């Protein structure tokens, strides 16, 4: 899976990246793939994984803890259309389960407790495989749809992800990868001058706090900021007027 | 502000009327005119030197 | 300048203070990019008091003890003597870390060039 | 000739003479402050003089005799319909104005019996008060209460005998800004006037000049002074652009 | 004489009534913080520091 | 006085606290307790406020 991680190198880390800089990226992401056509992928873990698909088949992901009473859940469909669109909703339901096999524009529950809704446009710009997953921690929900990262602050008491494919195809093959992450992996970005793999030199690390060396963290050796340090974020504090030179 | 309200002149004329703001701005004038002669005499020291 | 959605429906804070002798202030913010930011001086959001507008590129908060709330250097509004800060904010980088310093006043020289600090120098030794 | 009048000589030696121009007279105003939700008050000082017992011999009235015939009150305007009178309002709002309106009871508006305000100790005259002045606290009074500075109140505008003072209490700050003409409705204060000689009032700084717009971004506070306390540039808060 | 203020809100310092004091300079009256009683001599010459 | 105006004293106007004010000088007698006056003016040698 070097090329598949090498495809993960290209599209997934082209979310934000500016030039000539390195950091210490930690996001719970892929390590080893899984292909599943069970169509009721009931799996309970501690964070989301990432899926991957090129063909024109609808998808549906549901995120919850247990069946709560006001703690909101996540509903989401990835449906093929004239443009393959995706809507994510944050609301609540007691009845039902995904053994469904219907059409799914907006189809799971009209919950009366619903606050967030957005119809995202999936940028299927590249012809290769591009990754789209999610993340939550405790109050803090992540979206990785298309070209950006969007954040939702609600609450996360979430340990059961519900994924399913709702169609009875007779015998088809699916180039189709989906993982489920319950890990705390770390990485080490580079992009010094360009290692020409595409632009960078990745490094996964084994245990903890690797050779990434974020320049924001320092050691206050005497109560003193170290010399030779970027003050891009420390300011002169005043109230009358700032200086210029 | 040489014993006056504020160190800028247009602040003075937007608080007081002309019959009484002139006394306040007078201390600005005679104060600043002495500040030139402190500069001028230092300069003519150097021109002659 | 992390601009995300705040779908609280609980009247959340996004910034919560505790003054001396058990008094609560809770300020929130929105966007338009300007920053509409209101306050509460109560236990719940019983009203709203308009703070101001923060400029679009915020890159330093600073909370002094007496009640000074510096933003980007400038003192935008004073407040009460602060005991503790209950916060929930993020940054648009998804890469590294922040820094939250605990800091004392100290006389220093600064090098300013285009209103940003170039080089710092301390004054502690007799030399 | 302006060079000659500055030189006190009818004939000049040929050379270099620092000359300039008298600027203008009428300039469009310009007032920029931190944006705030409007809360504008309208307090007026109202003086009524009893002229029904003392028809046409009020010019012979002694100084404490007008104090019995005086009527001093602050007509604070409610935003519902009419006005309410008080004795000593002290403002908690954000924008306010002081207006003055004296009425004799029987058409006696001649020179020999007026009333007009007089700055006595305050560092602002009352007929300049409706310009963009900035305070922290501001509380008025008509009695001999807590002394701040006090305004006089004179009868004959030739022979200025006094009735009773209007003392004001104040300290400098930026939470209270006076407005002359009730900028209501807008949650933004405006009139950046570009490319001409204006008169500005920017965040409390004041003076005349030409304001332009530029494409350069500085991550800093609101404004940028010189070494002499003059404005060089300032930043709008609602957007990112700075002016010069 | 001169007068001291007396404020209510230590944010919004509105005033009740002043405490005016009347005074002139001299040496017969000396303020003491902590009631030096009993002694007919005032002290605390502290040497060599 | 906080007995007529429980917890809304922060909404009280400026002369309204003057009715609720109580200003006095508790001059201490050297025998036992204290006496209240309105305006003492000192004749003694040492004092403290
Ligand atoms: C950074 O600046 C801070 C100032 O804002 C420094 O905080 C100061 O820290 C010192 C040392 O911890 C405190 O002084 C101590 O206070 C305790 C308790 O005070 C009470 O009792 C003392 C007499 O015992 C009396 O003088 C006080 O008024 C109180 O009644 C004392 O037991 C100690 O003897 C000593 O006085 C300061 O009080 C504190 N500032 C305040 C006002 O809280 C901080 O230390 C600095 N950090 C640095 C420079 O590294
Ligand atoms: C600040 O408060 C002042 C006190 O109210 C405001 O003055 C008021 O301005 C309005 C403008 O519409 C006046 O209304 C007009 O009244 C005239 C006739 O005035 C005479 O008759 C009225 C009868 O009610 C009487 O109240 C006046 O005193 C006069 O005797 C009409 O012809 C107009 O159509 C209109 O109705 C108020 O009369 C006037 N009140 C006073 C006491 O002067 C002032 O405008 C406020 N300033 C602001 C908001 O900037
Ligand atoms: C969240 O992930 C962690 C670790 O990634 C989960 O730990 C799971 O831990 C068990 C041990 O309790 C591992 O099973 C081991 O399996 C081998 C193979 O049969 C067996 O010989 C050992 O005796 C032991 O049973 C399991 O592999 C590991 N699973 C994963 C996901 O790596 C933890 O359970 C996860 N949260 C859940 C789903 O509760
Ligand atoms: C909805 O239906 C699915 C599929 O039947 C249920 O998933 C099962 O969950 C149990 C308990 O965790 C597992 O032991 C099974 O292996 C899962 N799959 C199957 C095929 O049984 C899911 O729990 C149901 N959710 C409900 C009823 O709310
Ligand atoms: C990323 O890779 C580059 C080289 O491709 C590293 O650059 C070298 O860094 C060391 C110190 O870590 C320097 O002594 C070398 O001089 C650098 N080489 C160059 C090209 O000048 C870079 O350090 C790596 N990332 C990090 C931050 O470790
Ligand atoms: C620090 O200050 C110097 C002096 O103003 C800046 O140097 C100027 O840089 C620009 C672009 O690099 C040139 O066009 C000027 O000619 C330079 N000035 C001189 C006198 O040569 C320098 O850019 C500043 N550093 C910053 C803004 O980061
Ligand atoms: C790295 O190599 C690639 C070739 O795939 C080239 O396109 C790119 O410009 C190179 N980058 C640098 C910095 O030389
Ligand atoms: C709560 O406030 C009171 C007075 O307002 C104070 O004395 C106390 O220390 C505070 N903290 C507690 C009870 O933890
Ligand atoms: C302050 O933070 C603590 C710990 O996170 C939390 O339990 C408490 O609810 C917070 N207080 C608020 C939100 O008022
Ligand atoms: C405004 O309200 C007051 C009571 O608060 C009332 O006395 C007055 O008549 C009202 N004025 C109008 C015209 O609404
Ligand atoms: C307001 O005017 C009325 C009518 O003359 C008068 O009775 C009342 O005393 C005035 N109130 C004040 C506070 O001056
Ligand atoms: C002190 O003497 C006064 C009378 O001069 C008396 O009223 C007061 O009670 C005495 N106090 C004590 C406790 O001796
Ligand atoms: C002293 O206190 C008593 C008890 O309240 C009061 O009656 C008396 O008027 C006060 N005297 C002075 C001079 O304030
Ligand atoms: O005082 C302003 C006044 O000046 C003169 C003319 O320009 C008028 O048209 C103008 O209104």
């Amino acid at each position: 899976h070097e090329d598949n991680c090498g495809w993960y190198n290209f599209v997934y880390n082209n979310k934000v990246g500016p030039n000539a800089k390195y950091s210490y990226i930690n996001t719970q992401n892929l390590n080893i793939p899984n292909v599943h056509g069970v169509y009721f992928d009931v799996r309970e873990h501690n964070s989301d994984g990432v899926w991957d698909q090129i063909d024109r088949v609808g998808l549906l992901i549901a995120i919850h803890g247990t069946s709560h009473y006001s703690l909101l859940m996540v509903l989401q469909d990835g449906v093929e259309a004239s443009q393959p669109h995706v809507a994510v909703k944050i609301c609540h339901w007691n009845p039902g389960n995904i053994s469904t096999y219907h059409q799914f524009d907006v189809n799971l529950g009209d919950g009366g407790q619903c606050v967030f809704n957005q119809r995202f446009s999936l940028d299927t710009v590249l012809t290769a495989n591009d990754f789209y997953g999610f993340q939550w921690t405790d109050t803090y929900v992540d979206i990785y749809l298309g070209g950006t990262i969007t954040k939702v602050w609600v609450v996360n008491d979430w340990s059961v992800v519900e994924a399913s494919i709702s169609s009875h195809w007779n015998a088809l093959n699916y180039g189709y990868y989906i993982q489920f992450v319950n890990r705390t992996t770390y990485y080490a970005y580079n992009s010094t001058g360009g290692s020409n793999y595409t632009h960078l030199q990745l490094t996964e690390c084994h245990t903890d706090y690797c050779a990434g060396y974020a320049k924001n963290v320092f050691v206050p050796i005497d109560g003193k900021i170290p010399e030779g340090f970027s003050f891009s974020n420390w300011f002169l504090l005043t109230d009358k007027s700032t200086l210029v030179q | 502000n040489f014993q006056a309200i504020s160190s800028s002149i247009a602040e003075i004329y937007n608080r007081l009327e002309k019959v009484e703001a002139d006394a306040q701005v007078d201390r600005l004038i005679t104060g600043r005119l002495a500040a030139l002669n402190a500069y001028v005499a230092q300069t003519l020291t150097q021109y002659a030197e | 300048s992390d601009t995300d959605v705040y779908t609280d429906s609980t009247t959340d804070d996004q910034l919560h203070f505790t003054f001396e002798d058990n008094t609560t202030a809770s300020i929130t913010c929105y966007s338009s990019n300007s920053y509409l930011c209101f306050a509460n001086f109560s236990h719940s959001s019983v009203s709203r008091q308009f703070l101001g507008i923060l400029p679009p590129t915020v890159r330093e908060f600073a909370f002094g003890r007496d009640g000074s709330i510096f933003v980007n250097g400038y003192k935008y509004f004073s407040l009460q003597p602060i005991k503790s800060v209950n916060f929930s904010i993020s940054s648009v980088e998804n890469y590294g870390f922040w820094t939250i310093a605990y800091t004392n006043y100290t006389d220093v020289m600064v090098d300013v060039n285009g209103t940003v600090i170039t080089r710092l120098f301390y004054c502690d030794s007799p030399l | 000739n302006r060079i000659k009048c500055q030189q006190l000589k009818h004939e000049l030696p040929d050379g270099f003479y620092s000359a300039s121009m008298l600027v203008k007279k009428d300039l469009p105003k310009t007032f920029v402050t931190m944006p705030q939700f409007y809360n504008w008050m309208n307090v007026t000082l109202h003086v009524v003089l009893n002229d029904i017992e003392k028809k046409a011999d009020i010019i012979l009235a002694g100084a404490p005799e007008l104090a019995s015939l005086a009527d001093i009150h602050f007509e604070i305007a409610q935003a519902n319909g009419s006005v309410v009178n008080v004795t000593s309002v002290c403002v908690q709002a954000r924008q306010l104005a002081l207006f003055y309106k004296y009425t004799s009871l029987q058409g006696l508006y001649t020179y020999s019996n007026l009333v007009q305000l007089q700055n006595y100790d305050c560092p602002f005259s009352p007929q300049q008060f409706n310009n963009y002045l900035q305070f922290e606290t501001l509380c008025f009074d008509v009695s001999p209460a807590v002394a701040g500075c006090k305004w006089s109140l004179v009868h004959d505008v030739k022979w200025r005998t006094q009735f009773a003072t209007i003392t004001v209490s104040y300290k400098d700050g930026a939470m209270i800004t006076t407005m002359p003409k009730a900028q209501l409705g807008f949650q933004d204060i405006s009139n950046i006037v570009k490319d001409e000689c204006t008169d500005y009032n920017i965040y409390g700084f004041q003076g005349t000049g030409i304001i332009r717009s530029t494409t350069s971004r500085l991550v800093a506070g609101l404004y940028y002074t010189s070494a002499s306390g003059d404005l060089l540039g300032f930043k709008i808060s609602t957007t990112g652009e700075i002016f010069t």
